[PDB]
């Protein structure tokens, strides 16, 4: 008794990151395959590269169990950072907004203290975790948002490891943005742990997805 | 070096309007709210309102709503405050002051998304705006007689009241310069009418009240008024 | 919606003072005469970068406090608390004096209207206040037992060559009100004690 997941005008990226124009009426839990247009209107509303994208669509294509849960709760994970960041490029009903499943972390009280956040998969299912790395268009923006010019983002899981050094770059304007957010994801097998360490530039997970590929 | 540089001193007539400018340097102008605060002579600070330079939204104080207009020109990093229907008690120093909270980083498409007032951390140097409808007018001069309630330990205070002149200054001498000890000429007061008054008081030996003449010589050069006022004990 | 500060406080160098603000996101500003205000404390107790840790903030009940330890003469200034409830509200301000002289009481001379003025059909009373320190004073005018608010003009204290302070206050009256009362009084409060002078149509 399994129907396809209909994404409407949205891409998998827009749907899985929580593009504010991509909330379905009935949030579905299992599905046979994903239906999406050749050029969906609404995907990465803040421009940037979605890494290993077709692979994620393959892996999300058949799903028997799907549960959203707040991996790093907004009102308790980040006491010393500003979490409320929105963007005009991710607007909804004419108001600036942001991906529902991510949080733009920025400085607080003139400081961006080094962060370190761990999550251990006790869901007894695979857990899909998504995050982003911000590349500002100039160094003034880098300092204003993150108070460092030597930023690092490191993500380590037992089956994925990567240290990002986001550098400044003035790219062509896309949805009014010259900077970029690059999007990444990893599937956490049960019992595995993921660690985020950063001193800036991290678009942090807020919601993750426990899932069974049945 | 974050800096707010305001426009120069202004002199206006009652019923006029004044527009003060505040130019930001050393930070991105659209990143922070801009407040306006004024302070009348000898008075406290009073908030006038804020503008959000990114959007142009404003929030005005109750005291000034209906009368104050705040605008900005982002291309020149400049905030403006226009205050119309001026009265003399709008004479004050006017300050622009940056809100301390980073609210926008427009070249990155970042917005804080929520506003709360935590304080003002960078201030302009202030702009003096003087409001006056008074015309040049010479002083009336009245003697301030020494009484027995103005005598002390062999000394008595007597003086001259210099009333209702504009503009400043007046000069007061006693006995054409021949009397300078014990002279205390107090700073003038600005009346609600826009005219000034001051007082000059000299302390003299009580023993000379019946022998020595005391005359204050008042000059108010903008009106070319010259008064010589003899001050005697009250008979 | 308003915050109440003490009008004045004074301390010797090296001491600590506390200024209160009765009404915890209060901010505090220091203003030297003729210069722009400066943010000393925000969010109750945080200091902006580069502000001395001799300045600290604290709360208790419905009272926020600014404490200055190790007072130096450069700390002499006006201090304003500030709060917000959809509108930014400043306290009335506290003049803080760092004592460099003994506290001196004001000399007050009160003059009645002259003969000349009254026959020009006007009347002014002149209260002259000199040589007080610290330079904070309050003036009250009584028309024959009872307060009088209309017709008062008072200057802000001004610093003399003495490096003490002087001020003057004028009360305008009609000749009829002047002679219709037993007496008029100038009442000068300085550091909680009062000097009162009194003149009569005599
Ligand atoms: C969700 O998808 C809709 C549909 O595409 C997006 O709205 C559309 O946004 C495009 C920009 O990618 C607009 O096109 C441009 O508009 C400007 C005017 O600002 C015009 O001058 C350009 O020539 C260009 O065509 C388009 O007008 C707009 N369409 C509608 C119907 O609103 C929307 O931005 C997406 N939202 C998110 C959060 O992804
Ligand atoms: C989903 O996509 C359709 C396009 O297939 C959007 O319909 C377009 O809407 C714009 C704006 O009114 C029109 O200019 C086009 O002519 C429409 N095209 C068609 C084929 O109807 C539709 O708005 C999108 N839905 C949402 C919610 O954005
Ligand atoms: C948020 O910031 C506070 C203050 O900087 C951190 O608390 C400090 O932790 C260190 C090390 O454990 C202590 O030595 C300090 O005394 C603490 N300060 C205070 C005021 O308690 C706190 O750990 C930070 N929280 C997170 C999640 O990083």
């Amino acid at each position: 008794a399994s129907a396809p997941l209909q994404l409407g005008n949205c891409s998998v990226a827009g749907w899985i990151l929580g593009n504010p124009e991509c909330e379905l009426l009935i949030s579905r839990e299992s599905w046979s395959y994903i239906v999406e247009k050749p050029n969906p209107e609404n995907g990465t509303c803040y421009p940037g590269h979605f890494a290993d994208y077709e692979e994620l669509r393959e892996q999300l294509s058949s799903v028997s169990s799907f549960e959203r849960f707040e991996i790093f709760p907004k009102e308790s994970s980040w006491p010393n950072h500003t979490t409320t960041g929105v963007s005009a490029s991710c607007s909804h009903n004419g108001e600036s907004s942001f991906y529902k499943n991510l949080l733009w972390l920025t400085g607080k009280n003139g400081l961006y203290p080094n962060l370190s956040k761990s999550y251990a998969n006790n869901k007894e299912k695979e857990v899909l975790v998504l995050w982003g790395v911000h590349h500002p268009p100039n160094i003034g923006d880098q300092r204003a948002l993150y108070h460092t010019e030597n930023a690092y983002v490191s993500v380590v899981s037992s089956h994925y490891s990567r240290k990002f050094t986001p550098e400044i770059a003035k790219r062509p304007k896309v949805r009014d943005q010259e900077g970029r957010i690059n999007y990444y994801w990893t599937l956490l097998e049960p019992g595995d742990t993921i660690i985020f360490e950063a001193n800036g530039n991290l678009i942090a997970p807020r919601y993750a997805f426990a899932l069974s590929r049945g | 070096q974050v800096q707010l540089v305001q426009s120069g001193a202004e002199v206006k007539k009652p019923g006029a309007s004044v527009k003060v400018s505040c130019k930001a340097s050393g930070y991105t102008f659209t990143g922070y709210y801009m407040h306006w605060v004024r302070q009348a002579p000898g008075q406290g600070l009073e908030w006038m309102g804020w503008i959000n330079p990114n959007s142009g939204g404003t929030n005005y104080a109750q005291k000034f709503q209906g009368r104050v207009t705040m605008t900005r020109d982002t291309s020149i990093s400049t905030a403006y405050m226009e205050l119309s229907r001026l009265r003399s008690d709008d004479t004050a120093v006017y300050y622009c002051a940056r809100d301390l909270t980073l609210m926008y980083v427009h070249s990155s498409g970042w917005e804080r998304g929520v506003y709360y007032y935590y304080g003002m951390d960078v201030w302009g140097q202030g702009t003096t705006v003087t409001v006056s409808g008074a015309s040049t007018k010479g002083p009336s001069v009245f003697p301030l007689a020494p009484s027995s309630k103005s005598t002390s330990g062999g000394t008595a205070a007597l003086g001259c009241l210099v009333k209702d002149y504009f503009p400043e200054p007046v000069t007061v001498s006693w006995n054409s310069g021949a009397l300078t000890s014990g002279v205390h000429t107090f700073p003038a007061v600005l009346q609600s009418s826009g005219l000034y008054s001051l007082s000059s008081v000299v302390t003299v030996p009580s023993s000379s009240l019946g022998t020595q003449t005391y005359i204050c010589n008042v000059n108010h050069k903008p009106s070319n008024t010259k008064v010589d006022k003899r001050v005697e004990p009250k008979s | 919606s308003a915050l109440t500060q003490p009008a004045s406080v004074s301390g010797s160098p090296g001491q600590s003072i506390t200024i209160s603000c009765t009404g915890n996101l209060v901010s505090w500003y220091q203003q030297h005469p003729g210069k722009a205000p400066k943010l000393m404390i925000y969010e109750g107790s945080k200091r902006p970068s580069g502000v001395s840790n001799r300045f600290s903030g604290s709360k208790s009940g419905n009272t926020a406090s600014l404490t200055i330890s190790g007072l130096q003469a450069e700390d002499e200034a006006d201090y304003y608390c500030c709060s917000y409830a959809g509108s930014v509200v400043f306290g009335g301000g506290t003049k803080l004096t760092v004592l460099g002289q003994p506290k001196g009481a004001p000399s007050v001379t009160l003059f009645p209207p002259s003969s000349e003025e009254l026959q020009a059909n006007k009347a002014t009373l002149v209260c002259l206040i000199s040589d007080f320190y610290p330079g904070a004073v309050t003036v009250a005018w009584k028309a024959d037992s009872s307060p009088v608010k209309a017709g008062v003009e008072t200057t802000t204290p001004s610093k003399q060559s003495n490096n003490k302070y002087a001020a003057s206050s004028y009360l305008s009256l009609t000749p009829e009100q002047w002679k219709s009362h037993r007496s008029y009084s100038c009442q000068v409060t300085h550091e909680g004690s009062t000097v009162e002078k009194t003149v009569a149509p005599t």
